[PDB]
């Protein structure tokens, strides 16, 4: 599917639609049905998730918790193109993509789509958890170079966070800490570039 | 000789009526004579749409009737076609003007008449009785219904005597008043007279 | 519309075949939603086959990439119109211009995080003025083929299904017309695959009442899958010739046949309603009746007091054309029947083809593409609340809220100017709706559209209003309330100066930018930022397509 | 009928329409392509052309 | 229609001392940001105290 | 002057250089190549002929 | 001993929409109350906006009737932005018929005892020959927010459009210095609303602050 | 002064009925001189179960129809003009007494 | 919470 950002996520997990969580994990969903006693033959289980009652959504963040899958940028070149996250559930029809790992798929966000696919057995789930993971993959492998570095919203959020201006509210008054840095940030008698002595530790 | 009618006696905690309008003295024949026909013509005219119950509210000067089918299109008929002629026949049998109103049911596994029926198509067709209620009797047991009785009559089989038999599965408390029942009657004729067929079918509370 | 046009909408939209474009000029008789007749004048008029034009519109139909190309009258009842004219609108057209998407108010504004790479973030009130809310439609087909143990069977007479699992289909198998269907229903039924199904006594007694064998060899209605909801919007039925129609397809018979009956029946009408028009208008003058001509019956309007003159011989030209109406339409007539009754060559072995047309309608998620018109791409990410938006020191939310950092990297610094023309373009419209709803008269009207239509340099338009007589000018503000639409052409555009001299006459500020409060946190964005209209579309590549 | 059949129904420019836009429309009937019959194709084109 | 979804403090995760994080639930799409804010506000200025 | 349907809304007009020739009817590709095909036109000339 | 705000001036400016006015204030309360009854207003307000139309020879939202220049789709848009007030019930049915030349407005709907329509010139369609009438039957019902199609016409008959059950439309409050009070440092709350006739603002500002009481109530005594 | 008198079977539905028509009242005259209980009339009837002899068997029938009162005090033209349209009430036959 | 519902009571 169509891939989009969701910001909120971290780098280990991605946002991945009930829709296609609820296709991709039929087995799972049908073994977890016929473990609790709700159904009897596996018919019953293809009526359930066919009509998808009320109580196969539980089931369904039951499989998905701890089980990985692989995202997949379709022209993959290296091997950080192939990166093991975690499913958080998305109302919608799009995969949510946390944006420091978008720097090493090449993927921007102007019509792209990705492909996920599931580690079935168990020693596929702990390679997608111990070699795959997104946070393993934080260096390229063509070099030293941190490939989870951050792009271009948050380079500017930086570069005008921290910088500095000859006048501004709070020129030159003293801190006792940076949490009341904060504090007179949002209280709104300081700016956020305005040179001040503060004590850090 | 026993067993009062179900439907006869819940009518006033349980299963409402099936035509809800008053009336006063004067007119009262003159209603419910015409209730009479627009149920008759009806019915032959939708005999083969599996119709269970119809309703008839006539809030004075106008009349809603209201079709309940487990078969909605068949019903419509024709985009509304169908029901516009009966729009000009069912105005010319009760005199009045007829607001045409549809509704449905979902199971018909569950509703008594649709179950009675059923074998009344069955058993018109020379199908074995013994297996054709039988058949009705697995139907309703896994489709929801609580327990359910089915009673045929008559001289079934072709046979001299009048054979009847009457089978159940479940819970059927026909003497509790807070136990809803859907209950109702079909009849079939065959070359061997008349066999009738009544059917129960509990579902439970108020 | 779009308020930043170049002129060549216009070109675009009647030089190509989507609007109806008046053939002569003349006089609107009667506007439907299906219909436009126009009444021709009579300085354009031919002398013999009296003549006023019928405009067939093309309404709710597929197109090659199942969009909606449907068509909409846009003129009112008694109106003038002028010979290379349009009377009704196309597909992304509106009063003969081209508007392909919308025009939405804009701010270019990191907002926390969810415009990272490209992505678009809109309100809520985008969503729920139904605004992008596309028409698509699907065709789905059902051939009645040939095989062994015999044909297939189209009637709804079949076993398994529980009543509800159709809960849709008539006594012939076909959808309706008007039925909501969802993903997996049954449009057609169809009793085909047939392995081998185990037979009972009682289902061996199925021979003695019913008459049939077995009911063929197995039991399984073709049932059809998910994904898709709809509305079932028409229903073809093609029957190769030899075989039975079934009632539904003498249903659709008798429905075209009243349908193209009362269709030529009208060609008649119409034509002879012009016709015995022009005999009126011929009549005024030369043995003129003003009371004896409607004592008689109308068809008899030609042996009155007149002599051999040259009006004579038009009651003679116009008797030859009426004749000829009447021997045409008998045998126009008979030869639509024909049409209509006879069969239709099909493909080698298939009985009969069933053809649906469901018409969806896609609104509007995170996931679709919107794109302007320069290059700023980007799939929409969330749709916020109304709540969360940055308003204004007036009130209101701005609707889409893009990515600055798009701009000088990938170099199309076209689309700000166009932002800040877009709101000095909602500037003038926003002081025409303030002096028009306060009602004011139409001097004021007249003085505040002539100051913005004359601005500028030497131009090419030069427009005055003093030839428009108080009540186009009404109805032309009554047109310019929404915004007032500027012209842009490609090589020879306005200039930063002009746009600025347009910001000024209305109050909007001179840079173009409006500090902005925030809505989650209810205090002011420092270093106010850039409001404005862009024009943008939604593409079709959606994401209710790709998943 | 086979020959002008064969060209009007399958050729490498008798193509399908895009109909979603009077401006796809207007503006794939104003095409000059390239390729066909008479031509070249994707792989044979180099930078020249 | 004046029915909402009554939240609650499900828990208080006073981590170590001096410092606890409390967690409301559920609230509505939207009354998440208006009560943080209005606490926020409040306790910053408003709330009173000696110095 | 304008036509009556320029009077609902005249788009207001930027643009300093003066027209002198307005653009063609777009379709004219199409339209005449197929035209100058089947037109009955002997000498050799027509498509067909 | 905080001072606490009381409404004192309501300026019916028009009929739409209206300022009103809180006073007094200390300061840091004027944008606290101010956006926090602001995304209250926005949220969840009561409205009282339409559900399902039925056209009486309208099979399908996609068909076009015999003798009205508009489709049944625009129809339908036409009536989804109809303000109408009701008092007394959940749901209410309204009924429209109209025969003749000319537009239908939104007057001419045979009105109840307790439905008020708020704006009575509201043109829905235009009928355009002498014998082609229109005759609807319209279901109004109150609600609060969005409330589409696609979450929520047992007969084919019935027509659904999209519900937004939302009265107001631009809340934008202006804090100011006060001077009514000797006592300076203190703030006055003005806010202009912006209602479509359907809710009044005296009425709206009380449920907004009921409403977020009640939210306080999880953790206040 | 102005009476209004109601007339239903089903006496479950008859006080939400007049509650419809309390309500279409109550917004427009404000002075309503309340639902008064008016009493029923009991309808008995006897029928022979049998289609034939024994004459012992029978079953009993009845039909309480149940009356109201709703007496709108003032000739305000609020009311009637409101009530004129808004009297509800389907089954339930409703009618004035002034 | 008890001083954000004090400045409420003349509302509600
Ligand atoms: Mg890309």
């Amino acid at each position: 599917s169509v891939i989009t950002v969701g910001p909120y996520l971290r780098l280990h997990q991605c946002g991945l639609p009930k829709k296609m969580a609820l296709e991709l994990f039929k087995p799972f969903i049908y073994g977890k049905l016929e473990l609790r006693g709700l159904a009897t033959t596996i018919k019953a289980a293809k009526k359930m998730v066919e009509r998808e009652e009320a109580v196969v959504w539980d089931i369904l963040d039951e499989v998905i918790r701890e089980h990985p899958v692989l995202l997949n940028r379709a022209p993959t070149l290296h091997r950080l193109g192939i990166q093991a996250f975690e499913p958080v559930l998305i109302e919608g029809k799009a995969i949510q993509l946390h944006p420091l790992v978008c720097a090493a798929y090449n993927a921007d966000f102007d019509g792209d789509q990705m492909a996920v696919h599931v580690p079935l057995t168990l020693e596929a789930q702990l390679e997608a958890r111990a070699l795959m993971m997104s946070t393993n993959n934080i260096l390229s492998p063509a070099n030293g170079e941190p490939i989870i570095v951050p792009s271009q919203d948050v380079v500017l959020g930086l570069y005008y966070m921290t910088r500095d201006c000859v006048n501004a509210k709070g020129e030159g008054m003293v801190l006792t800490g940076p949490k009341e840095a904060e504090r007179l940030y949002r209280s709104g008698l300081a700016s956020l570039h305005a040179r001040v002595k503060v004590r850090i530790t | 000789g026993q067993k009062v009618h179900p439907n006869g006696i819940r009518l006033g905690i349980v299963k409402p009526w099936n035509s809800t309008w008053f009336a006063n003295t004067k007119e009262f024949a003159d209603n419910l004579d015409s209730d009479f026909k627009v149920r008759q013509y009806l019915t032959k005219e939708l005999a083969k749409a599996s119709v269970s119950r119809i309703v008839i509210e006539r809030p004075a000067k106008s009349i809603r009737v209201t079709i309940h089918t487990a078969r909605p299109g068949i019903v419509i008929g024709k985009k509304g076609e169908d029901v516009e002629k009966l729009r000009k026949v069912v105005a010319d049998i009760a005199g009045v003007p007829a607001q045409i109103n549809i509704a449905e049911v979902r199971k018909p596994e569950l509703d008594a008449k649709l179950v009675a029926d059923s074998i009344t198509s069955q058993l018109e067709r020379r199908v074995m009785f013994r297996r054709a209620m039988k058949r009705a009797v697995q139907n309703a047991m896994r489709l929801g219904a609580k327990g359910i009785k089915v009673e045929v009559s008559g001289r079934l089989g072709g046979a001299e005597i009048a054979r009847t038999e009457w089978y159940r599965e479940g819970r059927v408390p026909l003497h509790t008043l807070r136990a809803d029942i859907d209950y109702n009657t079909s009849e079939a004729h065959t070359t061997y007279g008349v066999i009738g067929v009544k059917v129960w079918i509990f579902k439970g509370e108020i | 519309k779009p308020l930043v046009g170049t002129g060549m909408e216009r070109a675009v939209a009647v030089d190509s075949g989507v609007t109806a474009v008046a053939k002569r000029g003349g006089v609107v008789q009667y506007v439907d939603a299906s219909r436009i007749v126009i009444k021709v004048n009579e300085d354009e008029m031919y002398p013999g086959e009296a003549g006023i034009d019928i405009y067939n519109l093309t309404k709710y139909t597929r197109s090659n990439q199942n969009t909606c190309i449907n068509q909409m009258p846009c003129v009112s009842l008694g109106e003038p119109v002028e010979r290379g004219d349009v009377l009704a609108d196309g597909p992304s057209t509106d009063l003969g211009e081209l508007a392909l998407g919308q025009n939405m108010r804009v701010a270019f504004m990191p907002w926390n995080g969810y415009n990272f790479e490209d992505s678009i973030l809109v309100s809520e009130r985008v969503v729920q003025e139904d605004r992008f809310t596309t028409i698509h439609i699907q065709e789905l087909a059902c051939v009645s083929r040939d095989t062994k143990l015999g044909p297939e069977e189209i009637t709804a007479d079949i076993p398994n299904v529980g009543e509800a699992a159709l809960s849709k289909l008539d006594e012939s198998g076909i959808v309706y017309i008007g039925a909501e269907v969802t993903g997996g229903d049954i449009l057609v039924g169809k009793v085909t695959p047939k392995g081998e199904t185990q037979l009972t006594p009682e289902e061996k007694l199925l021979r003695a009442i019913f008459g049939e064998k077995a009911s063929d060899v197995k039991d399984s209605s073709l049932r059809v899958p998910n994904g898709v909801s709809g509305t079932v919007i028409d229903v073809q039925v093609f029957t190769r010739d030899g075989v039975e129609k079934d009632k539904r397809a003498l249903e659709i018979e008798e429905m075209q046949l009243k349908q193209a009956k009362k269709d030529l029946s009208e060609e008649l009408q119409i034509l002879e309603a012009g016709l015995f028009s022009r005999i009126r208008a011929v009549l005024v003058a030369g043995g003129v009746e003003a009371e004896k001509l409607d004592k008689l019956p109308r068809d008899r309007w030609l042996e009155l007091g007149l002599t051999d003159e040259e009006k004579q011989n038009q009651l003679e030209q116009l008797a030859e054309q009426y004749d000829e109406l009447k021997h045409e339409f008998e045998k126009k007539l008979e030869a639509k029947r024909r049409k209509i009754t006879q069969g239709d060559d099909l493909a080698p072995g298939v009985l009969k083809i069933v053809k649906v047309y469901l018409a969806v309608k896609r609104r509007i998620q995170p996931g679709d593409k919107m794109a302007g018109r320069h290059g700023n791409k980007g799939v929409i990410s969330k749709i916020n609340p109304i709540e969360d938006m940055p308003y204004d020191e007036n009130g209101t939310p701005v609707d889409i809220v893009l990515n600055p950092l798009g701009v000088p990297s990938r170099m199309n610094i076209g689309q700000i100017l166009e932002t800040h023309l877009g709101m000095a373009a909602k500037g003038i419209g926003d002081k025409i709706n303030a002096m028009l709803k306060q009602q004011q008269e139409v001097a004021k009207l007249r003085e505040f559209i002539q100051r913005a239509y004359d601005l500028g340099a030497d131009v090419r338009q030069k427009v005055d209003l003093s030839t428009f007589s108080d009540e186009e000018v009404m109805r032309l503000a009554e047109n310019l309330r929404k915004g007032m639409p500027i012209a842009t052409p490609v090589f020879d555009g306005a200039k930063e100066a002009e746009i600025k001299e347009l910001l000024k006459l209305g109050d909007l500020p001179t840079s173009g930018q409006i500090r902005l409060y925030d809505g989650r946190t209810g205090e002011q964005f420092e270093r106010p930022v850039t409001v404005g209209y862009m024009y943008m579309l939604k593409l079709n590549h959606l994401v209710d397509d790709k998943m | 009928s086979a020959a002008v059949k064969e060209f009007f129904g399958s050729s490498q420019l008798s193509q399908f329409m895009d109909q979603n836009n009077p401006l796809s429309e207007i503006t794939h009937k104003r095409r000059i392509s390239a390729l066909g019959p008479g031509g070249l194709t994707r792989e044979r084109a180099g930078f020249e052309v | 229609v004046t029915e909402f979804l009554k939240p609650r403090l499900v828990d208080i995760e006073q981590v170590s001392s001096t410092h606890a994080k409390v967690t409301l639930e559920p609230l509505e799409r939207g009354f998440g940001h208006t009560l943080g804010n209005a606490l926020r506000r409040i306790l910053l200025s408003s709330m009173p105290g000696c110095a | 002057v304008y036509s009556y349907t320029e009077k609902k809304r005249i788009r207001k007009d930027f643009g300093k250089r003066p027209q002198v020739l307005d653009v063609p009817y777009l379709l004219s590709i199409q339209l005449d190549s197929f035209q100058k095909f089947i037109e009955q036109d002997p000498e050799g000339q027509y498509g067909l002929e | 001993e905080f001072l606490k705000p009381r409404l004192v001036d309501i300026e019916q400016v028009s009929s739409t929409h209206a300022k009103v006015t809180l006073e007094p204030l200390e300061r840091g309360f004027g944008h606290t109350l101010g956006n926090a009854l602001r995304r209250i207003l926005l949220s969840s307000m009561p409205g009282c906006a339409v559900t399902e139309v039925e056209i009486d020879g309208v099979l399908h939202e996609y068909s076009t009737k015999e003798g009205v220049q508009e489709d049944i789709l625009e129809i339908l848009l036409n009536l989804k932005g109809l303000a109408v007030r009701v008092q007394g019930k959940d749901e209410v049915i309204l009924t429209l018929n109209k025969s003749g030349i000319g537009p239908v407005t939104a007057a001419d709907i045979t009105h109840d005892g307790d439905v008020e329509i708020v704006k009575p010139q509201h043109v829905i369609c235009h009928l355009t020959d002498e014998n082609a009438s229109i005759s609807m039957r319209i279901k109004v019902q109150r609600g609060r927010g969005y409330v589409p199609a696609s979450t929520r016409e047992r007969p084919i008959g019935r027509l659904l459009v999209d519900a937004c059950y939302s009265p107001v439309e631009r809340i934008a409050y202006n804090v100011e210095a006060a001077r009514v009070e000797q006592r300076t440092d203190l703030d006055k709350l003005v806010i202009e609303m912006e209602t479509n006739g359907t809710i009044d603002p005296e009425e709206a500002i009380r449920r907004a602050a009921t409403i977020l009481a009640e939210q306080l109530e999880a953790f206040v005594d | 002064r102005i009476r209004i008198r109601l007339k239903a079977f089903d006496h479950r539905l008859i006080d939400q009925a007049t509650a419809e028509i309390v309500e279409t009242a109550k917004r427009t005259g404000a002075q309503v001189r309340g639902p008064i209980p008016l009493p029923t009339r009991k309808e008995r009837f006897t029928v022979l179960i049998s289609p034939h002899v024994n004459k012992d068997a029978r079953d009993q029938y009845e039909i309480r129809t149940h009356l109201r009162l709703v007496d709108i005090v003032e000739p305000t033209e609020k009311t009637v003009d409101a009530l004129m349209r808004l009297d509800l009430a389907a089954g339930v036959d409703v009618q004035i007494s002034l």
